[PDB]
């Protein structure tokens, strides 16, 4: 479809790889007794492998010639969930962490010896500060508009 | 009680508690959802 | 005024002068006056639109369930064919809303500056507060008393919550709002959210 | 000062005076050195005592009545397994909301002693309690036995606290007996009373 790639449900090397993995698991599975716990664990492993391959086929990834899935970071609307959405989630989380840390630093900067507050954290103030990161983009945008973000 | 609480707020103890909680949450999330390569909710 | 959570002191910046004041700001957003003014205007607009939206997606469904006019559902209202293509309507809406929202933004930046009509110079809006233009926008001449503003703010907040509920409970369950309410009323103890999944 | 203590001949801790009801100077771990910790521990102990008294009564009355032919209630351990008119999740959610309202009110009372003494809806109704943990009023004290002389109040509070401690011990004993042995507490009591010597934990 894109750059000469084949949909992963159509490709045959994907099914071949699944067959090799299942055969490799069954080779070790044949050793133990049917009622033994290792047999149950290996059967669970086989079921997990089958479910993983079924989900990979369902999600619409594109395996290459070698039979392994490939990721598209172009921004094509058909492949937004591979890169763009996790990227947005990661950016949100990182902004939360950074905003919380900067807010705590500014809050403890007032005291006479902030070093003792850094080496020995105070819990109530940090607990109050932490939950303000849920709205970090709005606060950051407003502070940038006002002019409090950059020191002078 | 005051001194014990002050000691419990030192950097290594808080760090190990935070990282243990984070590791436990990540392990439980990966157990409930075994494999994940793309974001399929949308 | 009132306290949103009993036993908790109201924030110092909220003095109760603003209409619809209950001291609800646990995350410290309105710690600066300019942010307070901007968020007041934003809360007015977001909610003045939400009331109309909620009415538009609620009343036709009720009147259709009664059996007077057959109207498509709010989710399926976009598929129906109209006298013009959606692109032309979108362009017209974009142009008109561009004009009116730029006028409102210029009003917000410099109060009392865009009151004058640009074409017929003899007409102008009477002086007033930001966000309540009055004049032609108040054809029935209703006094902008504080109680009316409080009622409007409460209704807007309720409408915003109702719109969020509509969206979420249609995403989770493929049926519409009124049929969801009827299904819940058929058997209250076996039709809640916790019963599903 | 001269009150009996848990360990005779010992020295009670300095932060335990004796003004609090049911005070015996037992705190070897120093868990309540801070006064705020003392208030929180007192409130937690009172709540635990009341809840465990209710639990012990609700466990041990139906079982005893089932030993006789009066009642036919099932075992307390298997009560949650049975089927009711609704799913357990719905009942849990409704109970969560209902208890959460009251617990929020109690928390607000604890944080600020006098902010929830008035009925929010009708301002006429009021609560007459003046101590944290003792709401009073017509709702929680209709008979008026609460308010009175300080000595009688202290005696009643000590009675309640001791009963609550015994009830907590009772509930934990019932739980552990049921998980270990595998029979109702009344059955265990009767079996032990039949043969005091051999029918014990060592069996
Ligand atoms: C408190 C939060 C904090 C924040 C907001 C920043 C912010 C920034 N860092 Mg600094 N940094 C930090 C902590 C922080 N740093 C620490 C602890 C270290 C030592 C490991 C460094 C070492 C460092 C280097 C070597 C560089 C930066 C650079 C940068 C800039 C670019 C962003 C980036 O490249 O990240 C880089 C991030 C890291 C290397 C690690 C930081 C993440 C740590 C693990 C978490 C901080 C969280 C903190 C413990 C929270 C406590 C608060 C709580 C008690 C309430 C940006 C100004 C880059 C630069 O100069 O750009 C201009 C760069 O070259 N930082
Ligand atoms: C706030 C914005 C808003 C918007 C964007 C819409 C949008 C729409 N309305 Mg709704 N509507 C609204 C509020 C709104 N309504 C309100 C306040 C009411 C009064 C209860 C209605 C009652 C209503 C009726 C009675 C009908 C529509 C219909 C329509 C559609 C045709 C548009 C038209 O012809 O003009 C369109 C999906 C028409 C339709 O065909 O619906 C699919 C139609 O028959 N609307
Ligand atoms: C019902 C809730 C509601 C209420 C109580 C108010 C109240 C107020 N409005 Mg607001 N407003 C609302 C919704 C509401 N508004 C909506 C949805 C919009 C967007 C169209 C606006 C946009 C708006 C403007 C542009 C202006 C006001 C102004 C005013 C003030 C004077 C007018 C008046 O007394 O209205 C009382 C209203 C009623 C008794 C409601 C009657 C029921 C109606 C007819 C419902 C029809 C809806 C149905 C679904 C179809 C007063 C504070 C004016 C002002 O402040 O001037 C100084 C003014 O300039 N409002
Ligand atoms: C504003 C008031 C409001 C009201 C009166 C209702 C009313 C209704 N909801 Mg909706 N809902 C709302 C907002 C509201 N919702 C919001 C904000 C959300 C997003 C969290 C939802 C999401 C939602 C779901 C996922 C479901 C319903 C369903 C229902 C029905 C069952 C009630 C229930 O199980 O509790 C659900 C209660 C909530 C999620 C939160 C409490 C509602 C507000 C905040 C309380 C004040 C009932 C007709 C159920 C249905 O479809 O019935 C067949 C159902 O499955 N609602
Ligand atoms: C259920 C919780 C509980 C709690 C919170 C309290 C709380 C309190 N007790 Mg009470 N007490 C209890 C149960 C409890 N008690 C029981 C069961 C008994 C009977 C043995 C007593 C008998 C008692 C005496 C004799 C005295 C007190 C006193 C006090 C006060 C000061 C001591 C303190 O700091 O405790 C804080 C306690 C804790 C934070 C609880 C948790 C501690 C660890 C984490 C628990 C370990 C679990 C346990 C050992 C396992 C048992 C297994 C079970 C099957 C038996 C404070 C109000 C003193 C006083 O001044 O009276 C007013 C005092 O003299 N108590
Ligand atoms: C402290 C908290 C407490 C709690 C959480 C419980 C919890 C419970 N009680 Mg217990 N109970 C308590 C204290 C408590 N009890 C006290 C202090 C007493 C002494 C009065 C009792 C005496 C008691 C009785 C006599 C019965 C229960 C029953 C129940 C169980 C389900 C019924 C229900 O909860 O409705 C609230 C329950 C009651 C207060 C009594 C009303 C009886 C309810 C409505 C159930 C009747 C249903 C019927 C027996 C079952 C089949 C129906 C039929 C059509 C087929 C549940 C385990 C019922 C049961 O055993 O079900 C398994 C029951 O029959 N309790
Ligand atoms: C076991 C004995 C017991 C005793 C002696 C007390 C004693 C006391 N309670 Mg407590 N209480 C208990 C168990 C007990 N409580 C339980 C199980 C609960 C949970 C429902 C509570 C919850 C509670 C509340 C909510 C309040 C009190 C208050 C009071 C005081 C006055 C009320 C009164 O008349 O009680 C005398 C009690 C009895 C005569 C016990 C016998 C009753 C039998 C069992 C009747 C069968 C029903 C007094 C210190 C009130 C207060 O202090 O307000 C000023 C108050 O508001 N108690
Ligand atoms: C609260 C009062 C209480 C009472 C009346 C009983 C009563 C009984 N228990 Mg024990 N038990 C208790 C607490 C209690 N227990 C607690 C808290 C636990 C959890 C550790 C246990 C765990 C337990 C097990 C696992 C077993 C018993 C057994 C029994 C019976 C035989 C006695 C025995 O072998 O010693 C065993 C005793 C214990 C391990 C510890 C009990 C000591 C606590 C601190 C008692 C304090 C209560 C009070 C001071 C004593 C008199 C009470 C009176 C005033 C009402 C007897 C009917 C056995 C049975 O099934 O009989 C056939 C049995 O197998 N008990
Ligand atoms: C505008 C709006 C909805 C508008 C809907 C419209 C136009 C609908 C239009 C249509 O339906 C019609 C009419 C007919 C259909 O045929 C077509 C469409 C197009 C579908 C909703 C806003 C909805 C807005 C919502 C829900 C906002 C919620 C905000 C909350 C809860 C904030 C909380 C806090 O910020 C405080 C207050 C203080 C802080 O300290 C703490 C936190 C928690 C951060
Ligand atoms: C709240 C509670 C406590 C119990 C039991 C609680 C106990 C035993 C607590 C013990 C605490 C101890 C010993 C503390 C000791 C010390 O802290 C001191 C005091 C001082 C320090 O210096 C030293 C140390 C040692 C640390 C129990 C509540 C039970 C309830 C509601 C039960 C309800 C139900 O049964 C019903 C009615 C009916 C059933 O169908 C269902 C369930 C749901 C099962």
């Amino acid at each position: 479809d894109i750059s000469g790639l084949t949909p992963c449900k159509d490709s045959k090397q994907f099914a071949k790889r699944e067959k090799q993995q299942i055969k490799k698991l069954e080779s070790s599975l044949k050793l133990y007794a049917p009622e033994s716990a290792p047999a149950l664990a290996l059967n669970a492993q086989i079921e997990k492998t089958k479910r993983r391959f079924d989900n990979y086929g369902k999600y619409g990834l594109l395996c290459g010639s070698d039979g392994l899935p490939h990721l598209i970071v172009n921004g094509d609307q058909r492949h937004w969930g591979e890169f763009i959405t996790p990227g947005i989630l990661f950016l949100y989380i990182a902004g939360w962490i950074g905003w919380v840390g900067r807010s705590y630093l500014i809050a403890i900067s007032g005291e006479k010896k902030p070093a003792m507050k850094e080496i020995i954290i105070d819990v109530p103030l940090a607990s109050r500060i932490i939950f303000r990161g849920f709205i970090w983009p709005v606060a950051a945008y407003r502070e940038f508009l006002n002019g409090d973000l950059i020191a002078k | 009680m005051r001194d014990l609480k002050t000691y419990l707020s030192v950097a290594p103890v808080i760090s190990t508690l935070w990282f243990a909680a984070l590791a436990g949450l990540l392990i439980e999330i990966n157990r409930l959802f075994p494999d994940a390569l793309i974001f399929p909710f949308f | 005024k009132g306290e949103w959570l009993p036993g908790l002191a109201s924030p110092d910046y909220l003095t109760g002068s603003l209409a619809g004041d209950n001291g609800f700001d646990p995350l410290g957003l309105a710690e600066d006056p300019e942010n307070l003014k901007w968020f007041v205007q934003a809360e007015l607009v977001n909610g003045r639109w939400a009331m109309l939206g909620v009415a538009g997606m609620l009343l036709p469904e009720v009147f259709t369930k009664i059996g007077i006019i057959n109207v498509p559902e709010w989710y399926d209202a976009g598929k129906e064919q109209y006298f013009a293509s959606s692109s032309t309507l979108f362009v017209i809406e974009f142009i008109l809303f561009h004009y009116v929202e730029i006028r409102r933004w210029q009003d917000i930046k410099n109060p009392g500056s865009v009151n004058q009509d640009p074409i017929f110079k003899q007409y102008s809006l009477p002086k007033g507060e930001v966000g309540y233009p009055g004049g032609i926008f108040n054809p029935l001449n209703f006094a902008p008393t504080q109680e009316a503003k409080e009622k409007e703010l409460a209704n807007g907040r309720l409408a915003m919550l109702a719109f969020l509920g509509f969206v979420v409970q249609h995403n989770v369950t493929g049926k519409g709002p009124f049929e969801n309410l009827l299904q819940h009323l058929s058997d209250p103890w076996h039709n809640t959210i916790v019963q599903t999944f | 000062p001269d009150r009996p203590i848990w360990f005779p001949g010992s020295t009670p801790p300095e932060w335990l005076d004796g003004s609090l009801p049911g005070d015996f100077g037992f705190d070897p771990l120093g868990l309540s050195s801070d006064p705020d910790s003392l208030k929180w521990n007192v409130q937690a102990e009172i709540v635990h005592c009341r809840w465990a008294m209710l639990g012990a009564a609700g466990i041990f009355i139906p079982e005893f009545l089932t030993k006789i032919g009066i009642l036919n209630t099932p075992s307390w351990y298997t009560a949650g397994e049975q089927e009711y008119f609704t799913d357990k999740t719905t009942l849990f959610v409704v109970e969560l909301i209902l208890i959460g309202w009251a617990e929020g009110r109690r928390w607000a009372d604890i944080i600020k002693p006098g902010s929830v003494n008035t009925d929010p809806v009708f301002p006429n109704n009021k609560l007459t309690g003046t101590d944290v943990g003792y709401p009073g009023g017509l709702w929680f004290d209709p008979l008026g036995w609460g308010s009175g002389s300080p000595a009688k109040l202290k005696e009643l509070r000590t009675k309640e606290i001791k009963n609550g401690r015994l009830a907590m011990l009772a509930v934990m004993g019932a739980w552990f007996q049921h998980i270990y042995t595998g029979t109702g507490p009344i059955d265990n009591l009767f079996a032990h009373l039949a043969d005091p010597g051999h029918a014990t934990i060592f069996a």
